[PDB]
Order: C-alpha cells, then sequence, then structure tokens
C-alpha cells in the first residue's frame, strides 16, 4: 500500500 | 477491493472532528470581528482574512472525505483540483501575510520615515494585493496535480476514484519540494531574523529605559514577538514534513505500521495547521489594550 491522501 | 481503505479508529473520527469544529467557531469569529475592526492594520487585516479563508475552505471538505475513516473522494475530477488549488492559495496567503507583517513592524519601528514614505497606505493596499496574487499565483501547478483516479484494482469499484496525485512522482516531488522551501523555509527565516532584531531593539530600550508599565509592555512586546516564531514553526513545520514524507518516501520502505502511522499523522498535523488560523487573535488582544477593548465592544 502507498498512501494517496496527500 | 478493501485496499484503498484506511483504518483510524471511528473515536479518533469523532475527537478530531471536535478539535476541528471548536477550532473553526472560535476562529471565524476571532478573524471576522478583528477584520471588522482593521499602515500595519492593513498587513494584519490581510492576515486575519487570509486565516479566515483556511478555516472556511480547508476545513469542511477535508473533515468531510481527508480527515475522516472513508477513502472514496465525492468532489468530482474538478473538485479534486480546485480543493487543492484553494487550500495552497490560502497557505501561501498567511505565510507571505506573516512575513509581510514582520517586515512592515520591521520598518514602523527600526526606520519610521522611510517606512511611511515607502510603505504609504495607497502603497500598502497595492502590496497586500500583490500579495494576495502571487499567492494565488504559486498554487496554480496544484490543479493540473491533484486530480481523481480510478485507484480501485477492479478499476470500477463504488469507491474507486481518490483525490490523488496524477504526475508521475518524480515531478510531484520536486513541486512539493519546491511549495516547501517557498512556503515555510523562506518566510521562516525572514520572521525568525526580523523579529529577533526588533525584539533586540526592545531590549535594548529596556536596558537603556531602567516605568510602572513601560518596561512591563516592552518585556510583553518582546515575548509575544519571539512567540510568534515559535507558533509559525511549531504548526508549519509537521504539515510540511508530512507532505515531503510523503513524496520522499520509497515503496519498499511502506509498511503497513507506516501507513497507519501516516494517516494519524495527517490528523495530527491538519490539526496544528489549523492551531495557527485561531491564535492570531488571541495574540491580538494580548499585545494591544486598545484593540482588546475595541474587539470585545464589536
Ligand atoms: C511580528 O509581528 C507579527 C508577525 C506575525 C504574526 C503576528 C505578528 C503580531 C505581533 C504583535 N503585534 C504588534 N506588534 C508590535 C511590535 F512588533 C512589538 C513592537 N506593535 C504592535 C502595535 C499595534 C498592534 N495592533 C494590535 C494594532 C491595533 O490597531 C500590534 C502590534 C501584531 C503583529
Amino acid at each position: 500500500r502507498r498512501p494517496y491522501i496527500l | 477491493s478493501s485496499e484503498l481503505d484506511v483504518n483510524t479508529d471511528i473515536y479518533s473520527k469523532v475527537l478530531v472532528t471536535a478539535v476541528y469544529l471548536a477550532l473553526f467557531v472560535v476562529g471565524t469569529v476571532g478573524n471576522t470581528v478583528t477584520a471588522f475592526t482593521l499602515t500595519v492594520h492593513y498587513h494584519l487585516g490581510s492576515l486575519a482574512l487570509s486565516d479566515l479563508l483556511t478555516l472556511l475552505l480547508a476545513m469542511p471538505v477535508e473533515l468531510y472525505n481527508f480527515i475522516w475513516v472513508h477513502h472514496p473522494w465525492a468532489f468530482g475530477d474538478a473538485g479534486c483540483r480546485g480543493y487543492y488549488f484553494l487550500r495552497d492559495a490560502c497557505t501561501y496567503a498567511t505565510a507571505l501575510n506573516v512575513a509581510s507583517l514582520s517586515v512592515e513592524r520591521y520598518l514602523a519601528i527600526c526606520h519610521p520615515f522611510k517606512a511611511k514614505t515607502l510603505m504609504s497606505r495607497s502603497r500598502t493596499k497595492k502590496f497586500i494585493s500583490a500579495i494576495w496574487l502571487a499567492s494565488a499565483l504559486l498554487a496554480v501547478p496544484m490543479l493540473f496535480t491533484m486530480g481523481e483516479q480510478n485507484r480501485s484494482a477492479d478499476g470500477q469499484h463504488a469507491g474507486g476514484l481518490v483525490c490523488t496525485p496524477t504526475i508521475h512522482t518524480a515531478t510531484v516531488k520536486v513541486v512539493i519540494q519546491v511549495n516547501t522551501f517557498m512556503s515555510f523555509i523562506f518566510p521562516m527565516v525572514v520572521i525568525s531574523v526580523l523579529n529577533t532584531i526588533i525584539a533586540n531593539k526592545l531590549t535594548v530600550m529596556v536596558r537603556q529605559a531602567a516605568e510602572p508599565g513601560r518596561v512591563q509592555a516592552l518585556r510583553h512586546g518582546v515575548r509575544v514577538l519571539r512567540a510568534v516564531v515559535i507558533a509559525f514553526v511549531v504548526c508549519w513545520l509537521p504539515y510540511h514534513v508530512r507532505r515531503l514524507m510523503f513524496c520522499y518516501i520509497s515503496d519498499e520502505q511502506w509498511t503497513p505500521f507506516l501507513y497507519d502511522f501516516y494517516h494519524y499523522f495527517y490528523m495530527v498535523t491538519n490539526a496544528l495547521f489549523y492551531v495557527s488560523s485561531t491564535i492570531n487573535p488571541i495574540l491580538y488582544n494580548l499585545v494591544s489594550a486598545n484593540f482588546r477593548h475595541i474587539f470585545l465592544a464589536t
């Protein structure tokens, strides 16, 4: 997983 | 299907919602009344307006879709870009307003005559308008970056759309590095140096004078003048370091513990980021008694 919320 | 979700606790959601609501109710009134109260006055009003715009624009959408337990975005492709563009514009506006206010106070305290000579009222209005326009111009890049994407593995899930950067990671990384450099580092250095030299000037005032309240007034003035730098650094460093951590870290370093810690640090950093919009009127009242009286009367 890679977070998407900047 | 569930690879796109965030697992922060619902209790955390409610708690951070309460904190956000408290900050919103405090800050909206705090900035609005001072803006109504109204060449340092123009800079103070511009800073209050920028803080109010930040709190009005970033808070609701962020709390709804970003700061919550739910992943799926609902502002449409145009909204994905618009929210971030307004947020960036407001952030730059706040930083530049703080830096300009520090510069104006430096000029007024240290070089009074030429300060009015070069910073007339019309000149001040033009300068603040130019600062706002520059802040808007620096936030343009976020428009074509922060789009929507069907990140779901199937590509057509019920919540595939998410507001995430679309450009290749290198350009996102470089633009956010530029954002950190121009929104934090430069205003940080300007504010720190100017406030420190002004505080030294007030300290030499105190040393030479040595009055019932004059010494007390100067001491509290320097205290607040350095607390401004302290608050700016404390509130703004976590946000920019979170963005840099989002951009810079490699795929192999990511782990579920890191993912969840990042989504907690999001809430922490955004709370600290919003604290800035509410702190300002408190210090405005703490520093000036006449301003406090007019603020209370209004
Ligand atoms: C460096 O000033 C900054 C930078 C960033 C954010 C907030 C401030 C405030 C510091 C306190 N304050 C004032 N500071 C000073 C000093 F810089 C210590 C001399 N003299 C004032 C004189 C009047 C005044 N008003 C509230 C105007 C009311 O009509 C505020 C200040 C307003 C700016």
